[PDB]
DNA sequence: ATCTTCCCTATTTAAATTGCT
DNA sequence: AGCAATTTAAATAGGGAAGAT
């Protein structure tokens, strides 16, 4: 008993999407793929800081970006690759006398709702978070082993039953509670209007610097990659008063709302892993939820 | 004054105020408040409730009781029971619990049926949701409520624990709180120490719910001290567990109501009896009952 | 339990108590219920008839003694239920009860004087400084004292004159400068810096001449000219009449005043001090609302003018004046007859029915409880408060954790909150996990009680939850500092409610020797204004020093012929009470204290020596203490465990001491499997709870229920090492100690910390004494002054133990019984005892005991302060966040048993260790690194 | 005057007042406000709120709206309609910073850019504190913020919700 | 809100007679027709038993029910022969802990353990008698009571059913009736309908032990429907299967003495009040129950 | 009906004073 | 000093009416 956690130990992240680039479509037009600029417009401004009120007199020549959809095209297109990877039980940095007693207290995980709460947050339209925001039309293609799925009408928030994701759900599960790997190739063509302003991720600005910055991979607007994995673990509905889903944490926390949800009332991941490795019975959804963060992995260790 | 409560089919529970129940001329009368004698069939009475203002006397006791009258003793309203004794098979023949009793500690304790009568009791919560349709309240055929509802159906139905059953339950009973709260313009978060209108009306609507399905379990002699949802130190819990069925259904939407309009709470009282006996809510929680332990 | 419960009510309080003691007990007619019930329903009936409303007339008897007495109900003196009650009962030559009338009558109507100046009223309508130049008590001062000088003042007309700035207002007149001393000190006493002054002044007047305006009135000086031009508004119909019915009579009554001794004269004018910031602080909370303008006194909370200072001296007189009046004819409210106090004490609590040896009629009594530990000392003190009749004491505990133990103690026995309030003054967040429901323990802070007719006379209705719980409380289980407050303060009005707490309650100090020597001086200070009321001291301290007793037998004979005067009556003596558990002994003593109390200890020492030896100590000959240590852990760890499981306590002096003797351990290379434990006191709010509550389920040895609180499977070594912090109130049982010397009282108590709850006799060795305290590496000049009576003063000849201690010695509390004062340069037990004794000294002084003409001035509470430390800062842990300098740092994690984190709290660091970061760290707090 | 109710619901991985400005967009650009329908929000404390309120003279209906906002319908709800006899009615309250006014020099004085800057150096440079949401607008092609206050009630409304004049 | 008092440690125990009981300014109080009130000690009484001209308000019932009093008739079933119905209402608006429930339960459905659990409760008749002696009649340690006490134990060892039981009850119980009767010099013949003192005495003190009995089942929360002795004169439940632990021991010892020595009908009453608290009744059948259901 | 609150209602206790022995 | 007569007054008990559940 009384097995203490390993101060190094870590787990690797096992659904690594690519950035998801935004491209500039037609709705019956699909093939044409034009790429989204950021434009960015010039500001003219003093500047206005707490440390430097010497300096406000004449300064801060800003040049501020924004994304918007051509003047032709009324439909956005994001594209990136999710790769779910299987082994999720191995410690890349940990070792196997906590992970080894981890593997053989969560093979009794149901797989196949992880996955299916995973490639329901991949084709409902969770990895859209702005740009979903008044599109009369949403639609998700996913492409995965010389399959082609189509979801039109998939509400996010409630993980309904629908035979195309439960499909993928099938060969993401058996990776993922296997060994492999398995790709889908997401393509989200949400119909906004003809030149609608759309929405890449931020890159962090300092208090100062310019307004906002949007990722930008090679003069093309684009999405994080740890934003769309974000959008992915979004599946945590089994905390203490759930009301929608949040983000799989170790600590079920979320920045933007100030607050944790699964902090400090013994719901935290940390707690059930040492119940796991000493051996408390864990009911489905918390050690589905334990599983989920060692999809997503990160350092547990003190 | 003289109220009839439908409970299982025939037999009537009727409630008594304001009133002196004794023996006229050989037979159990009573003497109302304004000074008229009104007798009582013993036909068609199995339960007979004593609310405020009422005095009993003991051949009326004892004669009430020759007949399978029995007798409870109830704060005015005839949802407030406090004091009674347990239902036999017969009152003078044997001594034996009833069918009903028996039934539910079998199916209590085998675990499969237990976790069976969890899932039903949950599937009927969803039943009295539709069932007894508000006025005032929102819609149980909205968009947004259905699929709440289908929520609960699809993580009831997949769920084999209990601790998840307890988790969704908690899930569905407060997102039935966030959509009334969305209904009526604030924000509502379920605490009982708070002194707002909401949440002392549902609180002491919770509390009547508490005793109208304390009436329930009394009625078919269902004993309180094995819960379906709730721990096995839970004091009353199948009290609680009864009461689930209609705290989301009937208190939630009546007490929402009564704290936008603020009116006080001996006529939140009246409305909530007024309810219960229009819809026939004791009738329901009975048949209820009937039904998830006869299996 | 059979009790009766008799009411005595008046109105429909006759008929609204009927509904309550009806719903408990069964009505016999004629307003009287009788019938049986549970102790907890003694509580209940209690708790619910109190509550009810004010005058409730109800008497309660279980058997034939009273349970208890609601109101001031007379009730039972010998035999229960009066007839009728109506007046002029005994009216004596009362002569001190009028000479403080008197005494504070006319100084309440001359204790606000000096407001009438220009500077006092521009300060309230804030123009200038509100701090005056010279406070309005020594202007009011100077004001009497010239009317004084010029004409007659006992009876004259009044009329102000005009005053100038007098550095001094004391004459020699003994009334007039009894009259003076109370106004210039209704606020604050005057301080005196002057050595020669503080060498030599002793009498009342002779020490009174010495306190000039320097002592504190004088602030700054500018604008003394406008500070004494003076308006004479005052001249009323009713201001003149009272002072004139006041002055007169003073003038009839200050005839006993001359037949007064010294001892007399500081008690009554203490008394008529308290009364008056009673009466002032009374009129000055509440709002009387009218005026008749020109002339101001107070403000209110909005700044405007109110209580203007004609009507503001009558208020303050006639609520001094009624302050008095209930603080000396107050029947106060006692505890209920607790019933599973009064039977037999049954095997090693057999001790305890030596209250049957002690007189039940008794007026006052000084008990000398030398019980070792272990034995029920605090439920001895109860039952012999209880002897005499219904109890009412203050039982004044150090730390708040042995109040909390008292208080457990007496919940668990027969004590509810309708009598028992347990006072600790911090509100700590220290709660109690787990279970809430299953928890049956974790006394807290209700105090349903009753309460006092004296809150009338405080000010603003006492005040809320703390006052209500100090004042009103029949027993009083507090930390200490509720208490001494009594002796007097320097700035404010917090003497008057220790004061009139301790005036009509008993005084029960418990381990008084843990104190510091300043600590005990203030505490034999409320020893003797205890005893100068008739209230009995009960001192429960098992390693009494001679000199300790003595004092404190001292203090209290002080008191009580402070009482047997006060009263005319003639002193007989005070019934000392010595005990212990193996026996008692009462007698009247006047004189000889000293011989029947070295016998009564040199019985208790053989008593003590024929039994078996439970602490063997070894003064090591290793040099270097660290080694030292290791050699002893072995050679305890090979001798004294319980199948290859020992339990040892490494105490040492001080904080980086104690982080010097863990890393030294945890990177010592042994075959032993060595656990360490860090118990100190410096440590944040949670992670120090947390270490306090495992070690006392761990070290508990009354039962074998500790053997799942660590793991006895394996051979290991549990040892923990600790500061002073272990030595004092905490119940520990070690297998063995290895002490770090620094005073002899400290290996007395860290052998009763071994073996505290086995009764196995020790085979070779269960103490090895260090060879050297660890000070003697940094400082060879004194190293025993941290935690230890060496000092400046008084140096040890040699530091060597070889030279100052016994290398084989029994330690037991007889060294520290018997009281030696020669060789004290050589041998720490007589080095102790000559400091006890000269410190705590026969004398007056400034900072002694018999403090007389002192206490007059602020000396006894500036040069003798409660409590004295260093500086204490406070660093405080915000959620893991440290707020100054301190430096999260990691320990060595080699033999760490336990480590428990934190993220609340505090830790309390010296002004002297703030300089440098104090790197707190989750294993051992606070070190210099 | 009966009203209605359009909440913003699970709009927290959006921010909630996103939701809001966009079910403001949308309200404007499929009619709904023609001259009569207006705005309020009952949370202005510091932010915006999360409920829109329509409190349209002749009436609004369920159906109509919820057809208009089918694109923000996965997080919003909408409550039946109610009645209210005072409704708390805001209007549009708009900034200028320097270069605005000095463009309206160019073109209504008809004075050079120098002197436009000279009368207008040390003046101008107002800063709005209220509460606001963020607005497409469509004809003139540019995003910007729209600031709403308190003021008494007027009979006619624009085609955004607030009061005129 | 407080303690409120353990049930385990309330005193006073009332059967009132020919009296309207009721609350005048919150006090239960009984009023007899010569105009006299008497109150009672609600908050202390373990049991309010009603006799023949009996009758009591709603509001009495409900600040009785509150403080945890059991509320019984005299009359109906309660002829003492048949023992089939007396009317006892209980407070069931408290949520009553449910372990000893689940635990009597687990032992009654189980027909071994029930078995088991009869012989127990069979052997704490005899326990009752070692603990609780009595100064003023029987000697316990005599030879015929040592013998009878001994046969009984060597047969409820080796016995095999509830019908073997059935019959061990009437050889112990029917012998001591008849042995304290041949050294109180009495015929005696054991008769609920006799008017003699050694039966009127006796069905008193069977009432009180009901009330008791009653008080100790419900404070566990166990009801009566689940008793451990079936047969075809044990009608009645569990209630007389907790008081007759106490006859022999407690209730015919001072029925037989207060016959024989001329004791009143309020004596009897009040020496059983006596007995009941002095040697902690009570809590020694809460505590023997919790023994009994345990596990 | 039951019970409570309050207003009569005067009936009912306790104190107060003071010659008288 | 105890008491008696005798006033004076504060309080206790009860009944009726009205308002609550
Ligand atoms: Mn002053
Ligand atoms: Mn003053």
């Amino acid at each position: 008993t009384k097995l203490k956690a390993p101060a190094v130990l870590a787990y690797s992240r096992k659904i690594n999407p690519t950035n998801a680039l935004m491209f500039a479509v037609n709705w019956s037009d699909r093939d044409n793929t034009t790429a989204v600029m950021v434009g960015t417009k010039t500001v003219a401004g003093t500047q206005s800081v707490r440390g430097n009120p010497n300096d406000a007199d004449k300064g801060n020549i800003q040049t501020v970006n924004f994304a918007n959809l051509p003047h032709n095209k009324n439909t956005l297109l994001v594209k990136y690759n999710v790769k779910f990877v299987g082994d999720v039980f191995k410690a890349e940095l940990g070792g196997g006398e906590y992970s080894n007693t981890l593997q053989t207290a969560l093979e009794n995980t149901d797989f196949g709702t992880l996955a299916y709460r995973y490639v329901y947050n991949i084709a409902a339209g969770r990895t859209l978070w702005r740009n979903r925001v008044g599109a009369e039309s949403i639609e998700t293609v996913i492409t995965v082993n010389d399959q082609t799925f189509t979801f039109s009408d998939l509400l996010v928030n409630e993980f309904d039953e629908d035979v195309d994701v439960a499909e993928i759900a099938d060969m993401v599960a058996g990776v993922l509670s296997g060994e492999g790997f398995v790709t889908l190739k997401v393509e989200h063509y949400m119909l906004l209007g003809e030149g609608s302003e759309v929405f890449p991720s931020q890159e962090f600005v300092e208090n100062s610097k310019l307004s906002k910055q949007l990722f930008d991979l090679n003069g093309q607007a684009a999405m994080h990659d740890q934003k769309i994995g974000n959008a992915i673990r979004t599946i945590d509905t089994w905390y203490e008063d759930a009301t929608t889903p949040i983000a799989v944490e170790p600590y079920g926390s979320v920045v933007r709302n100030g607050v944790a949800y699964r902090a400090g009332n013994k719901t935290d991941l940390f707690t059930l892993m040492d119940g796991a490795v000493n051996g408390k019975s864990l009911t489905e959804e918390d050690q589905m939820f334990v599983t989920a963060n060692l999809i997503r992995g990160g350092v547990f260790g003190g | 004054m003289q109220k009839q409560i439908l409970t299982s089919q025939k037999r009537n529970m009727y409630i008594l105020s304001r009133c002196k129940v004794l023996v006229k001329n050989g037979q159990v009368c009573h003497l109302h408040e304004d000074g008229n004698v009104y007798t009582v069939p013993y036909a068609n009475t199995v339960f007979i409730g004593l609310a405020e203002g009422t005095s009993i006397t003991n051949e009326a006791m004892s004669m009430l009781a020759a007949n399978g009258v029995i007798v409870f003793w109830t704060k005015g309203g005839g949802y407030d029971m406090f004091a009674a004794d347990i239902i036999c098979h017969l009152p003078q023949a044997d001594y034996r619990p009833t069918k009903y009793m028996q039934n539910w500690v079998r199916l209590w304790l085998d675990e499969e049926k237990k976790l069976s009568a969890a899932k039903e009791i949950l599937k009927m919560r969803v039943d009295s949701l539709s069932t007894h349709v508000h006025d005032f309240g929102v819609d149980v055929e909205n968009k947004r409520v259905s699929s709440i509802v289908n929520k609960f159906d699809k993580g009831v139905t997949q769920a084999t624990s209990f601790e998840s059953l307890l988790g969704h339950e908690g899930t569905f009973v407060k997102s039935l709180y966030k959509e009334y709260a969305l209904e009526y313009e604030i924000e509502f978060k379920r605490d009982h120490k708070s002194a707002d209108n909401y949440n002392k009306f549902l609180t002491l609507g919770n509390y009547y719910a508490y005793g109208i399905a304390r009436s329930s379990l009394w009625a078919l002699g269902i004993d309180n001290s094995f819960p379906l949802l709730h721990g096995s130190t839970r004091r009353g819990g199948l009290v609680f567990d009864v009461a689930d069925i209609i705290k989301t259904s009937i208190i939630l939407p009546l007490a929402f109501h009564a704290a936008d309009q603020g009116m006080s709470n001996t006529e939140f009282k009246r409305s909530c009896v007024a309810y219960f006996d229009k819809n026939d809510i004791l009738a329901y929680l009975i048949n209820n009952i009937k039904r998830l332990c006869m299996e | 339990m059979f009790i009766r419960i008799k009411c005595f009510s008046k109105q429909p309080i006759a008929k609204k108590v009927s509904r309550e003691v009806s719903a408990y007990l069964e009505y016999t007619g004629n307003n009287t219920w009788e019938g049986h019930i549970s102790g907890q329903g003694v509580s209940n009936l209690q708790t619910k008839l109190i509550n009810v409303g004010k005058g409730v007339k109800v008497v309660c008897n279980y058997q034939d003694k009273v349970l208890f007495a609601i109101g001031n109900v007379a009730m039972s003196d010998t035999g229960s239920v009066p007839k009728y009650t109506t007046k002029k009962v005994y009216k004596p030559d009362d002569s001190i009860f009028t000479l403080k009338q008197g005494l504070v009558g006319v100084a309440a109507l001359w204790h606000d004087l000096g407001k009438a100046n220009s500077y006092f009223q521009r300060k309230l309508r804030g123009e200038c400084n509100p701090s005056d130049p010279v406070r309005h008590e020594w202007v009011s001062g100077v004001i009497v004292s010239t009317f004084a000088k010029g004409n007659d003042w006992l009876s004259d007309d009044f009329i102000i004159p005009e005053v100038k700035h007098s550095d001094n207002v004391f004459g020699d007149d003994q009334v007039l400068n009894a009259v003076l001393w109370l106004i210039n000190t209704h606020h604050k006493k005057g301080l005196v810096e002057d050595p020669i002054y503080r060498a030599t002044k002793t009498m009342f007047t002779e020490t009174l001449q010495c306190v000039n305006v320097n002592g504190g009135w004088f602030n700054y000086g500018d604008n003394i000219d406008e500070c004494y031009k003076i308006d004479t508004s005052f001249i009323t119909d009713t201001y003149v009449k009272q002072l004139n019915r006041y002055r007169k009579k003073l003038l009839a009554t200050k005839h006993i005043w001359f037949t007064l001794g010294e001892d007399q004269k500081i008690a009554i004018l203490q008394e008529c001090r308290v009364a008056l910031m009673l009466g002032d602080s009374n009129f000055s909370s509440d709002l009387i609302g009218g005026d008749g303008s020109h002339l101001y006194a107070n403000l209110d909370e909005c700044g405007n003018l109110k209580q203007t200072l004609t009507q503001h001296l009558l208020g303050v007189t006639d609520c001094a004046l009624k302050a008095l009046f209930t603080i000396n004819h107050h029947k106060p409210v006692k505890a209920n007859f607790i019933p599973t106090i009064a039977e037999k004490g049954e095997g090693k609590f057999a001790w305890q029915n030596g209250v049957n040896m002690v007189d039940s009629s008794i007026d006052n009594m000084f008990c000398i409880n030398m019980a070792s530990t272990g034995k029920g000392k605090t439920l001895a003190n109860l039952k012999l408060l209880q002897h005499f009749g219904n109890v009412r004491c203050s039982f004044g505990l150090g730390m708040v954790s042995l109040t909390k133990q008292t208080a457990k103690q007496f919940l668990d026995m027969g004590v509810d909150y309708n009598s028992a309030a347990m006072v600790t003054g911090f509100s700590k967040s220290r709660f109690n996990l787990g279970s809430e429901s299953l928890d049956q323990d974790e006394v807290s802070v209700e105090y349903w009680g009753q309460t006092s007719s004296l809150s009338k006379v405080f000010p603003n209705n006492n005040a809320g939850f703390k006052n209500k719980k100090l004042l009103s409380a029949p027993i009083l289980v507090t930390t200490t500092d509720h208490l001494v407050k009594a002796s007097g303060v320097k700035k404010g009005n917090k003497q008057m409610l220790p004061y009139v707490r301790c005036m009509h309650s008993d005084l029960v100090l418990d381990e008084i020797d843990d104190y510091g020597i300043e600590d005990m001086v203030v505490l034999a200070r409320l020893v003797y204004l205890t005893a100068c009321y008739g209230n009995k001291v009960i001192i429960s301290s098992a390693t009494i020093t001679p000199a300790i007793s003595n004092i404190f037998y001292e203090a209290y004979s002080s008191g009580y012929k402070v009482f047997c005067a006060n009263k005319q009556t003639t002193y007989k003596g005070v019934n000392v009470v010595w005990w212990d558990e193996f026996g008692i002994k009462v007698e009247k003593v006047t004189d000889q204290f000293s011989n029947l109390n070295t016998r009564f200890v040199n019985k208790r020492i053989t008593n003590l020596l024929e039994s078996t030896p439970k602490h063997k100590a070894l003064v090591v000959d290793q040099d270097d203490n660290m080694e030292a240590v290791k050699q002893s852990i072995t050679t305890l760890h090979n001798a004294h465990n319980s199948g290859g499981v020992s339990f040892g306590l490494i105490r040492t002096t001080t904080i980086k001491d104690c982080v010097a003797v863990t890393q030294e351990l945890q990177n010592w290379e042994t075959d032993l499997s060595i656990k360490i434990l860090c118990y100190h006191s410096r440590f944040v709010g949670d992670t120090k709870a947390q270490m306090e509550e495992y070690l006392s389920k761990v070290l508990n040895r009354k039962g074998d229920e500790y053997k799942k609180f660590v793991d006895t499977t394996t051979p290991t070594a549990y040892i923990v090492v600790a500061t002073p912090v272990v030595e004092v109130g905490r119940d520990f049982d070690f297998d063995w100690a290895i002490i770090e010397p620094s005073s002899e009282r400290s290996i007395v108590q860290c052998a009763g910390r071994v073996l505290r709850h086995r009764s196995s006799t020790p085979t070779t060795h269960n103490i090895h004494i260090l060879k050297y305290p660890f000070k003697f590496y940094r400082n060879s000049n004194i190293c025993y002054d941290v935690a230890g009576y060496e000092s400046k003063g008084y140096k040890l000849k040699s530091k060597n133990m070889l030279d100052i201690y016994k290398k084989e010695s029994i330690v037991n509390s007889v060294n520290r019984l018997q009281g030696d004062a020669a060789f004290y340069t050589k041998s720490l037990t007589a080095l102790e005892h000559k400091v006890l004794l000269d410190k705590l000294t026969t004398d007056i002084a400034d900072t002694n005991v018999f403090v007389g003409g002192w206490q007059l001035t602020a000396n006894p509470h500036e040069y003798c302060k409660w409590r004295r430390g260093t500086k204490n800062e406070d660093l405080v842990l915000t959620d893991g966040k440290w707020s100054g300098n301190v430096t999260t740092t990691k320990p060595i994690q080699s033999k760490i048993w336990r480590k428990w984190q934190g993220e609340n709290g505090s830790i309390t660091v010296p002004e002297y260790l703030l300089d440098k970061t104090i790197c707190y760290n989750d294993f051992y707090g606070g070190y210099e690194n | 005057y009966n009203t209605i109710s359009i909440t913003v619901v699970d709009a927290d991985d959006v921010g909630v007042n996103f939701v809001v400005s966009k079910v403001l967009s949308t309200l404007h650009n499929k009619g709904i406000f023609n001259g009569e329908v207006g705005v309020t929000f009952p949370r202005m404390d510091k932010n915006v709120g999360d409920i829109i309120t329509l409190f349209s003279k002749t009436g609004v209906d369920r159906k109509v709206l919820t057809s208009t906002l089918n694109t923000l319908t996965d997080f919003i709800h909408i409550g039946k309609p109610k009645e209210a006899d005072k409704v708390k009615t805001y209007r549009k309250v708009d900034t200028k910073s320097k270069g605005k006014l000095i463009r309206r020099c160019i073109k209504r004085k008809g004075v050079s850019a120098e002197t436009a800057e000279s009368l207008y150096g040390n003046y101008k440079g107002e800063k709005c504190k209220l509460p606001y949401i963020v607005v497409n607008s469509k004809s003139t092609g540019q995003r910007f913020s729209m600031f709403l206050e308190e003021c008494e009630n007027s009979e006619k409304f624009n085609s955004y919700g607030l009061c005129i004049v």
